[PDB]
RNA sequence: AAUUGAAGAGUUUGAUCAUGGCUCAGAUUGAACGCUGGCGGCAGGCCUAACACAUGCAAGUCGAACGGUAACAGGAAGAAGCUUGCUUCUUUGCUGACGAGUGGCGGACGGGUGAGUAAUGUCUGGGAAACUGCCUGAUGGAGGGGGAUAACUACUGGAAACGGUAGCUAAUACCGCAUAACGUCGCAAGACCAAAGAGGGGGACCUUCGGGCCUCUUGCCAUCGGAUGUGCCCAGAUGGGAUUAGCUAGUAGGUGGGGUAACGGCUCACCUAGGCGACGAUCCCUAGCUGGUCUGAGAGGAUGACCAGCCACACUGGAACUGAGACACGGUCCAGACUCCUACGGGAGGCAGCAGUGGGGAAUAUUGCACAAUGGGCGCAAGCCUGAUGCAGCCAUGCCGCGUG
RNA sequence: CCCGCAGAAGAAGCACCGGCUAACUCCGUGCCAGCAGCCGCGGUAAUACGGAGGGUGCAAGCGUUAAUCGGAAUUACUGGGCGUAAAGCGCACGCAGGCGGUUUGUUAAGUCAGAUGUGAAAUCCCCGGGCUCAACCUGGGAACUGCAUCUGAUACUGGCAA
């Protein structure tokens, strides 16, 4: 299935996850269709700890993309009732 | 078998055709074709074999078109003559694997290895 | 509406088919001189209409044979 | 035994026997339609076509004929029994 | 904001000026060797033998498909220390759960390697003739039967993969009948093709007392869509050698027949004699290709280590089966150029997965921990698996920072 | 990561010094031993060999080797030459190919302009942010100098006509 999932792209002990849409069969850091946004688990003063293109996530959910547990959690954190 | 007999080889290390140059054992022994030892040369060899063309060494006859007679009168005849290559001094098989049928008279002394490696006895 | 390539015909000895040379004016990647290059395409012919030396317009289609993938001249019904 | 590759070998053998049986029966019916075409008589060719058609449709439904083979077999033999006249 | 950018010198000569080669100062590395060596962070680490591999793991899961209980728990008609549960029966699947089995999905992903491959490959740009499990939208069905088998039971094959011989049983295993259209074939009339349940809770009624009945969840089938993956075509680009110039009969087109999911010489019969090539065909040698990387002021020259995309291979050479997807790393069947293994007759295996061993080399690491995270497989979920991955170990291998006041 | 404790405490080598190339004297040896990338040094006063002292570079590294590019404009498209330094076929006719005097009309193939799709992400460059800093990770842009398609111009080239 098409999945909207995280891809670990950071350095050692400091991960930086790219929230990305990809086929489920591909590797974690491999081929993807489009890049929705990002999420840094390392906490900071910035409001860009997580950024998501919710329009693209809605478009792919309508197309049939499934959402991972971490992506659903990040969508619950990045909403109108934040 | 006899002198000037072209023979096939069963073992892998022995390569294609061999020709008997002397019939070992005895003074004017003419025909020895059952489990006897014969001196051979290599008349045509493939490069995959360890031996090469023109190398003199011993053999033991394993299959013969004349055929060995069993005690009850049974005759086991093989199409085409075959031998297994042996060292001149140690009289042990150079070839690691034996191909083809062998006969139960090849059981005495150093030929248990030949019939153990052989498929059909 | 449709991609068309235009070129002269080299042999009509094929039955229901022709070979068309398309000449392209390309720049050399290093020396910069505009050199002329030729691409020869096997083109399907209907009713053997194209005879040698004729400039014809060809259109990409499904593979009609091995090495054949192009088609007829122009619009049908003989527009004048 | 517990390894899935061995159970896959068992299942592949059983499915090959089953699929060979069904493929053999549909090729027998198709070669019946072709033999009646080569005979040149239309009534037995139409009866053989009417006997072949549910079998080839059913095995396309079950999943080894993949329905475009069924379409091609029906289309070709309908064309041939109509060209028999 | 996003080309802010170019250094020469030594050496021919008695001396000069040219030409011209040689050499140096610079940057770079998957580097090696010698000398020396404190710490940390990030990255890198078999460049040869695609040589041969000991040992351990690298692909399983679902009891919410099913028969069932091989283990672990909860229930005891039988009498007990003459204490009444502090332990036990011909026992039972009754429940939770579960060895093995049938079945479903996954084993085609992820991981490795660069051997082949100078063009069924790659990069860039176009096309139609196609399929597409799992994910999603719309519409409509989901009715009723049958036969078998594994497990099992008894016998039994020198103890090969382990097979046979009888009997019994279940399913979301299998096969028919009905149904039949916006599906298939057909110019039309018409003909034809589908399936399967399970789980959870419940007013009344009837009842095996398990259900019919009412919901809910999920599952099934058909068709048309979407999305995604894949197959196919065309054009351009893609090393060297012309001391390699002529190669090609399924070769080149056509028409019929077959074949594929689909166009197609893909294949066959027949006809026509065509096709490619000096804009390099064919042959030989070499080579995975790209994004990129190093140098360079650029244009170029070199190169494809890591990382990411695409291709190809899985002891060698073939071949098909299952399946949506393979002609399949840890799947089958053959041959063998190899090692183990008898009941010497009867067979097993394939690290170019992760460690590691031998060898080769100038040289390249641990037979470590964890699924905590991110991914994948199964499942409704808990969860199980994951040598992907996250980490750690070793090595000054590179970059960077700090220290030795 | 922070705090605390003791004591400068536990922590410096490698190459070079004739010119290119920053840094020079003395002792030993005497075309020997030996150095060398090139020129070249050594045959009794050696800044060139081997030690010492001094100095110069780089520094947890430093030299040597291998391989690439640069310098090399020494394969020259940018960007070379051919009288004598290497180089004009002994000469001519000539097919392919390359290039073409002048005017007008037409086409827009090359050419130019604008737009659209793509040119994956990463890397490279710019503006920021996070690791105490840097390396490293990362937001956005720029770039990907390319290809295709649509529209427009007609000066040069190409086609056609006169």
């Amino acid at each position: 299935m098409v999945t909207i999932r995280l891809a670990r792209h950071g350095a050692k002990k400091r991960p930086f996850y790219q929230v990305v849409v990809a086929d489920s069969r591909n590797a974690r850091n491999g081929r993807f269709i489009e890049r929705v946004g990002f999420f840094n688990p390392i906490a900071s003063e910035k409001e860009e700890g997580t950024r998501l293109d919710l329009d693209r996530i809605a478009h792919w959910v309508g197309q049939g993309a499934t959402i991972s547990d971490r992506v659903a959690a990040l969508i619950k954190e990045v909403n109108k009732a934040a | 078998i006899q002198e000037q007999t072209m023979l096939n080889v069963a073992d892998n290390s022995g390569a294609r055709r061999v020709m008997c140059i002397k019939v070992l054992g005895g003074s004017h022994r003419r025909y020895a074709g059952v489990g006897d030892i014969i001196k051979i040369t290599i008349k045509e060899a493939i490069p995959r074999g360890k031996v090469k063309k023109g190398d003199v060494l011993k053999a033991v006859v394993v299959r013969t078109k004349k055929g060995v007679r069993r005690p009850d009168g049974s005759v086991i005849r093989f199409d085409g003559n075959a031998c297994v290559l042996l060292n001149n001094n140690s009289e042990q098989p150079i070839g690691t694997r034996i191909f083809g049928p062998v006969t139960r008279e090849l059981r005495s002394e150093k030929f248990m290895k030949i019939i153990s490696l052989a498929p059909e006895v | 509406k449709i991609r068309t390539l235009q070129g002269r015909v080299v042999s009509d000895k094929m039955e229901k088919s022709i070979v068309v040379a398309i000449e392209r004016f390309v720049k050399h990647p290093i020396y910069g001189k505009f050199i002329k290059r030729t691409t020869k395409l096997h083109v399907h012919d209907e009713n053997n209409e194209c005879g040698i030396g004729d400039v014809v317009e060809i259109r990409e289609c499904r593979p009609l044979s091995k090495t054949k993938s192009w088609t007829l001249v122009r619009v049908v019904e003989k527009a004048v | 035994n517990i390894k899935s590759a061995k159970k896959r070998a068992i299942q592949s053998e059983k499915a090959r026997k089953h699929n060979a049986s069904r493929r053999s029966m549909m090729r027998t019916f198709i070669k019946k339609v072709y033999a009646a075409i080569e005979a040149g008589d239309k009534a037995a060719a139409q009866k053989a076509f009417n006997e072949m058609q549910p079998i080839v449709d059913r095995q396309a439904a079950k999943g080894l004929i993949h329905k475009n083979k069924a379409a091609r077999h029906k289309a070709n033999l309908t064309a041939q029994i109509n060209k028999l006249a």
